[PDB]
């Protein structure tokens, strides 16, 4: 079903921490206003509304989120490993890392700009898109990625994790290095 | 004759019996909080013959509160101090059957 | 081999003093709004369980908390009240926990009682023939 | 796998309209997992 | 090396053993007396202690002295 | 029994078992 | 392993970057 | 040497010393009631001395007119502690006996 | 294992740290 | 062959690993209430190898401590102890059998 | 050598008998409210130490006063008060006194098991061979 | 190297209490 | 059976 201004309040502790762990919540009200962490693992969401603000880390593991309305704000990260997301929104404003392991992503918005680690392991994602800018560490292990953007920024170690990678960036200024 | 077979007799597998039934009742008892655990019997006739010439559950009394579990923790203490008792007397018929064939070897 | 008695009693008793521990901290905790980080204590429970395929130990594989809704209380003065005026205090119930005190002490109690016996059968065994 | 496992204690010996085992650890008593 | 240093070296390795367990005799007598007479600085787990060395020091005394006196009379029982 | 006992079911109203 | 269980270390949490980035 | 006074040394002694004592504090207790009576203490060091006495007891407290100086919390925990001790006294004793009757049994 | 186990640290805040 | 070696086997070096390891858990045992003390384990099967012929192991706790920062589940040492214990008690009585037979084929008795 | 358990053991019930020692102090002088405010009792306790260089004693390093503040009364009619008439009593608490008892008491006698079963050892070896 | 410390209730209470003297911790 | 002992199964 949907969320509505009561059975919200029956999720939320002392300190705004939003707990919908394997709640039969299908969306939740428009222009969402979360206080603290946001967790929706295990959720049958499909789509998060337009406006949502996280002031905290967000998980939906192993979750049926699908779709993400852009203007979203996080101020942690956004754990999403195992969930059904196939594409990524532009215009997302997050503060923490991006862990799309065993997703179906396929697609990525150029210029994206990830703060921390950004995990796309054993995604069908065929392209890192050009001007990526990764402050973290990258994880392809298992992707179908063999072609790197002409230019990227990877602050922490590249992991390749088996995939072999047939071209490399022309400007890359890697603060680690590269491990198979 | 004169073989440790002839011997001993069912003695010397009667002990090893026990002390596996004290196994299935020993765990019965731990298992007794774990939720879903099906109490689990031993059939002391088949056994014995199975080690003679070389386990099932256990019907609850009264139906589980909710855990799934149907051990019965008077069942398997009164269990329990028989299959010592008889592991002990098993014992004691094992050991002499010893001390006799050692008598009469020796002659004293 | 009574030796695996003494494996069973002894992993049994280690998982009574584990929910031991979770009860006292719930009884504890059943008054507090506050938290180390930022979560409202919830009632933690442990994970017991049997890898039936002998003797089966008991192993714990994790505490999970309650999934009962946290109470909530009308405190609007109080300064971690939220927009409606409400606070939010652990799920701990006294009865049920008062159980597991009771019941994971009588268990407790049970399986060391099978260890001492188990220990005597073996002793025996030593003795036979002499 | 073939391992049961769950709650012990008196949350457990409750009706299950009480709803305060988590579904996962529910379905963890059955057996399938 | 003469036989008799072997025999020196055997005979001190008994002195010390016999030294030893008097020591232990002598030191559980002085703390059992002290703790009855009511010294205030005495401990019982002290005491119980000290009667618990001694007890097992002599009766590894005994042991040995049976072994050496079944091992003469074995030997003074032989064809000769 | 060679068959495990079955688990016990206490439901709220029977008929939706 | 046991969907939810609780984890024996302090919970990467929002302010200082440190946890809100670091996996 | 080898004799019962050196083997047994003063543990043969002390064990009627804490009889003696009992005796005393269960007096003690007794007459508690009764007035006039001045309530009795045995000196442990005298009867050392006699091995090798029946004191009185400067009250705390003032009386109530009764003139008994008997303080039952006292009493008390004077028998605890002499019956305590008498105990390790027989255990001292009655292990001179057990190891002198293993070095002549050798056994 | 052949490292000493950790102590605990019980926090009274965990940002504080 | 006819060596005392040969005849007594292992049940010579496992009862010195035995004793060493009632010293190892009475340690722990005894240092229970110590703060900061980490409990010490031993593992037999190196110590009988080294017996044999001729580090520090730590046991990991079940559960974190409450402040003190000691390691030592005394419901564990309990029962580590006790079945130190029986199977010592089974060594000497495996490696005195030694002595008996051997006494008993050199005499005839 | 022939010994060491009952050097470790018996090194535990000396230095638990020292902290119930200290622990009885702190209960009978719980309200000495004494004279000053600096010569006031405070509550004592031992410090146990292990010096791991086998077995390893026990050793008590020398009894520590508690760092915990005076508890402060008001009463300006003890002659022994100060100007603000607060006489300063001993920081003793008794919750943590009845837990140490409990703690000495149980842990010391669970030394005596271990000391009395090390001896059983040490007599069925001396019937090796026999 | 040695372990040292007051044992019993006044160590197995969170530091936040402040009773073992900083010395002694 | 008991003349009117109750069952385990739903009715």
């Amino acid at each position: 079903y949907e969320l509505d201004y009561y059975s919200k309040f029956g999720h939320t502790d002392n300190y705004g921490n939003l707990d919908l762990r394997n709640k039969p919540y299908t969306q939740l009200p428009s222009g969402f206003v979360v206080k603290g962490n946001l967790n929706i693992s295990q959720t049958p969401i499909k789509k998060l509304p337009k406006g949502l603000d996280v002031g905290g880390s967000l998980e939906a593991t192993n979750s049926a989120l699908k779709t993400i309305r852009s203007g979203t704000k996080i101020k942690g990260y956004a754990n999403l490993l195992g969930s059904k997301i196939e594409s990524w929104p532009r215009g997302i404003k997050l503060g923490g890392y991006l862990n799309l392991t065993d997703t179906p992503l396929k697609t990525l918005p150029a210029k994206l700009r990830v703060k921390g680690d950004l995990s796309v392991i054993r995604t069908p994602i065929s392209a890192l898109p050009e001007g990526l800018v990764v402050d973290g560490n990258l994880y392809i292990g298992g992707s179908a990625l063999q072609v790197f953007p002409d230019t990227m920024t990877v602050k922490g170690n590249i992991f390749l994790g088996g995939n072999k990678i047939t071209k490399w960036p022309s400007n890359l200024t890697l603060g680690g290095a590269v491990a198979p | 004759a004169i073989s440790f077979d002839n011997a001993l007799g069912i003695h010397q597998h009667t002990v090893g019996v026990r002390e596996r039934n004290a196994e299935v009742i020993s765990t019965n008892i731990a298992q007794a909080n774990t939720p879903g655990y099906k109490a689990r019997g031993l059939d002391f006739a088949k056994e014995l013959q199975a080690a003679t010439s070389g386990k099932l559950y256990r019907l609850p009394t009264q139906p589980d509160t909710g855990d799934g579990n149907t051990v019965d923790l008077d069942l398997e203490r009164n269990l329990f101090m028989q299959n010592q008792i008889r592991h002990q007397a098993s014992l004691d018929f094992l050991g002499s059957k010893f001390k006799n064939l050692t008598k009469a070897i020796k002659g004293e | 081999s009574l030796f695996n008695v003494f494996n069973v009693t002894g992993s049994a008793m280690s998982a009574e003093s584990v929910r031991l521990n979770t009860t006292s901290s719930n009884l504890a905790n059943a008054d507090s709004v506050s938290s180390s980080a930022k979560d409202t204590y919830k009632a933690r429970h442990a994970v017991f369980g049997a890898e039936l395929s002998d003797t089966v130990p008991v192993k714990v594989m994790g505490i999970v908390e309650s999934d009962k809704p946290l109470s909530a209380e009308y405190n609007p003065d109080h300064p971690l009240a939220n927009e409606e005026g409400y606070i939010y205090k652990p799920n701990v119930n006294v009865m049920e926990e008062m159980a597991n005190m009771i019941s994971a002490s009588r268990a407790y109690q049970t399986n060391v009682q099978v260890a001492d016996s188990s220990k005597q059968m073996l002793l025996r065994t030593l003795q036979m023939g002499q | 796998g073939n391992m049961v496992a769950g709650i012990p204690g008196a949350l457990s010996n409750q009706p299950p309209a009480d709803a305060s085992i988590p579904q996962d650890v529910a379905q963890m008593k059955d057996g399938s997992v | 090396a003469s036989g008799a240093k072997v025999g020196a070296d055997f005979n001190d390795l008994l002195t010390k053993a016999i030294n030893n367990v008097n020591t232990l005799q002598k030191a559980s007598g002085d703390l059992q007396t002290r703790f009855d007479r009511g010294d205030a600085d005495v401990s019982l787990s002290d005491v119980m202690i000290a009667r618990n060395k001694s007890s097992v020091a002599f009766d590894a005394t005994v042991q040995i002295r049976n072994k050496l006196v079944e091992a003469y009379k074995d030997l003074m029982n032989m064809p000769v």
